[PDB]
């Protein structure tokens, strides 16, 4: 469903929204997925933690 | 997304096999009663000439 979902809307305009996530850590990082040899992430989702 | 793709792609198949029956039967009974109102005439033709 959510494949079918996304390649019927045809486009993959983003929008940056500010979230209010006061008392977590940001832009977090793993090592199985690395961008340019630095540990990164999914562009689009945010990776909180403590 | 898919259970209604499918809901939708059922009565989408649907119309277009009755939009196609719905053409084709008046096509064919028109050409065969317009062929058969001339056969009376010939026929009527034929028998005065008999």
């Amino acid at each position: 469903s959510l494949r079918s979902l996304v390649a019927s809307s045809g486009t993959l305009e983003f929008n940056n929204e500010s979230f209010n996530w006061t008392g977590v850590t940001q832009n977090g990082t793993s090592s199985a997925c690395i961008r340019r040899s630095n540990n990164s992430f999914f562009s689009r989702l945010n990776w909180l933690t403590h | 997304g898919r259970i209604q793709d499918l809901e939708k792609y059922v009565e989408d198949t649907k119309i277009d096999l009755w939009s196609y029956n719905a053409e084709l039967l008046v096509a064919l009974e028109n050409q065969h009663t317009i062929d058969l109102t001339d056969s009376e005439m010939n026929k009527l033709f034929e028998k005065t000439k008999k």
